[PDB]
């Protein structure tokens, strides 16, 4: 959805990879 | 749900925060040589549009998307760098540091202005609540 | 808060990390056979929902610089310098095999050759020289030993130094400063590097450090400016939050 | 000790020690049977912050 | 205990005060060589987590524990130091100065935000008591 | 309608 | 459910 | 050894570096003090009404 | 002993010794 | 009971 709205499912986990596989 | 000027000022605050975050990201990695997949860090910008809903060119700002600058990336000479092309040139970000500083200052002052607008409207409607005492 | 402060803060801390790497390189501007560490910022974008607006920065040391350094002429037959792309082999601290460029070869009272206290690895395991004998090192690593008192006709070869060929992309600096083969490179070239017969050493010259001063200066100037920039943002965000907290009032 | 004021201090001390060695060599020119000194430096343990 | 929002915001205030205290302690002891036991000062960090035990998802903030950082301690060469190891290396704190300064400022800002929340909740509860004169 | 706000839309650019 | 709230959780790290 | 005099062993590089670190450590302590003082004012205002 | 709670027994006196013993 | 408030008490002192 648009930012700041309400959704029915959680946001996906946030991860920052240093180097991509 | 957020009502009128509250919605407008909230959208403005969110978009100014996004603009400042993009400026901070550009200014932090102004010297990064590589990304995670070997591609250079190209400077990012925000795209502002008028909420509008369908028939009201009178709304807040909304960040349609984050675009990546297509201006040619700076080239430096480094034949020993693994990321150099066949000519020995390494791509480096096209960040304009003065532009990023000015953008950060501008997002800051606009953020403050919309905060003041929101506070004034909140006080106005709180006093409206006591109409007729 | 607005986590924009946590981006500029990371950019300011990684700048101090880069400065610590550069200062370490500058401290070793006179170390014999030193390989300067390369420093580079890398951008990692935080993945997730919504405008991908946050991209943090994290320093990075992509190997070292393999450009040969200065050659100081010290009229000593034990100090040797290697041809470019060449490496001397010594026994590492944990009984392993490591690579170096320091040619300051020393002879102990027992007669064993050492480099920085590590034993020198000869064609067949560490090199032991006859006790208290003059040593000459040839161009291809052959070692001639003259026993004092006996005539110069006695000069005979004893052992050959192991000289290997390795590029920058194949070697990694271990925690004790000795270079070792990387995993991918080791898997293809084997566990132990075979001696290259084409490598040529020079006796009587010692290789210095390849720390370029102009690049170091420019790096420190750029690091200071970047740190000050990130600090400006760290101050912008602070004031903005200070004021935004007022909406929570009334 | 911000890890950059210590690293550069170490280098300053090393250069001062080298200058002391050089001054000792130069002062003892006229002595009989004097063997010149030479300073040798080695980098200490490099710290690994994150593996490749 | 503290009603509801009162308990939530008080827990937040206490947790942020603890975080700021940890940051100040780290900043003060950034150059400490030793402690009472002869061990180097390791940077401390608080652990924030929610407290919504009676069947809720949101309940505020509480500090589960204070933990010492595992980032490698800084080794300085000093052979004359009594605390030096066999190689002559002395361990020194792994404090990140810029990180602790930013932690101080951010903790102050969110502490102030929670102060503003509690004050507003009090105001609203004060007006509630005048429901229908 | 709108475009990039700030830096990229406040500099002289070649016609296109 | 949570962790270190600050510097030690907002810096890139190798995976486990 | 007779005929020579031993001076002091104060190192100037160490002293200068230490003084710089001291100054740039104090400033940070003064910043934290100011932050706490600013924080306490609100908290005090919380006690009204 | 949950922080912020009420306990019958008084808190033990804290101490900050500079050396070990 | 109590002692000197402020600077003197919240400063490390030799044990006695």
């Amino acid at each position: 959805g648009v930012p700041g709205a309400l959704s029915n499912q959680p946001a996906p986990p946030n991860e920052a990879p240093i180097a991509t596989p | 749900a957020l009502l009128n000027i509250f919605d407008i000022a909230g959208s403005a605050l969110a978009a100014q925060s996004k603009r400042l975050n993009v400026a901070a990201s550009n200014l932090a990695n102004a010297d990064s040589v590589t990304g995670p997949d070997g591609q250079p860090y190209r400077a990012k910008q925000v795209v502002f549009q008028v909420d509008a809903a369908p028939g009201q060119a009178t709304g807040g700002v909304k960040v349609a998307s984050v675009i990546e600058s297509q201006a040619p990336e700076k080239l430096v000479y480094e034949p020993g760098n693994p990321l150099a092309d066949a000519n020995g040139y390494v791509k480096m970000p096209n960040v304009d540091v003065v532009g990023e500083m000015v953008n950060t200052m501008s997002a800051s002052r606009s953020y403050q202005a919309n905060i003041e607008v929101l506070n004034t409207v909140k006080s106005m409607m709180l006093k409206t609540l006591t109409l007729g005492q | 808060m607005d986590h924009a402060i946590y981006t500029a803060m990371g950019a300011a801390s990684q700048t101090l990390n880069q400065q610590a790497v550069t200062a370490s390189n500058l401290a070793n501007a006179s170390t014999p056979g030193f390989r300067a560490q390369l420093n580079a910022l890398r951008a990692v974008p935080v993945d997730g929902l919504s405008l991908a607006t946050r991209t943090l920065v994290t320093a990075s040391t992509p190997g070292a610089d393999m450009t040969p350094g200065q050659l100081d002429y010290t009229s000593r037959p034990l100090d040797v310098a290697l041809q470019q792309d060449g490496w001397l082999v010594v026994q590492a601290a944990d009984g392993a095999e490591g690579y170096t460029r320091n040619g300051n070869i020393q002879v102990g009272p027992t007669g064993q050759l050492t480099i920085q206290g590590h034993p020198v690895i000869g064609e067949g395991g560490p090199i032991t020289v006859p006790e208290g004998s003059e040593i000459t090192i040839a161009a291809d690593g052959t070692i001639s030993a003259l026993n004092p008192g006996d005539p110069p006709n006695t000069v005979a070869p004893v052992g050959r130094l192991k000289l290997v060929k390795a590029e920058g992309n194949e070697v990694q600096r271990s925690d004790d400063g000795l270079f070792r083969l990387t995993a991918e490179a080791q898997a293809e070239r084997g566990a132990v590097l075979a001696a290259d017969p084409s490598i040529r050493i020079m006796s009587g010259v010692l290789e210095g450090s390849n720390v370029k001063p102009v690049e170091a200066m420019t790096d420190m100037i750029a690091n200071a400016r970047r740190f000050e920039m990130q600090m400006k943002v760290i101050t912008s965000v602070d004031e903005n939050e200070g004021r935004a907290n007022q909406l929570l009032s009334m | 000790m911000i890890s950059s004021l210590w690293i550069a201090k170490t280098g300053l001390d090393a250069q001062q020690t080298n200058m002391d060695v050089i001054a000792n060599n130069l002062a003892n020119v006229s002595t009989n049977g004097f063997k010149r000194q030479r300073a040798v430096f080695e980098d200490l343990l490099y710290q690994t912050i994150r593996q490749p």
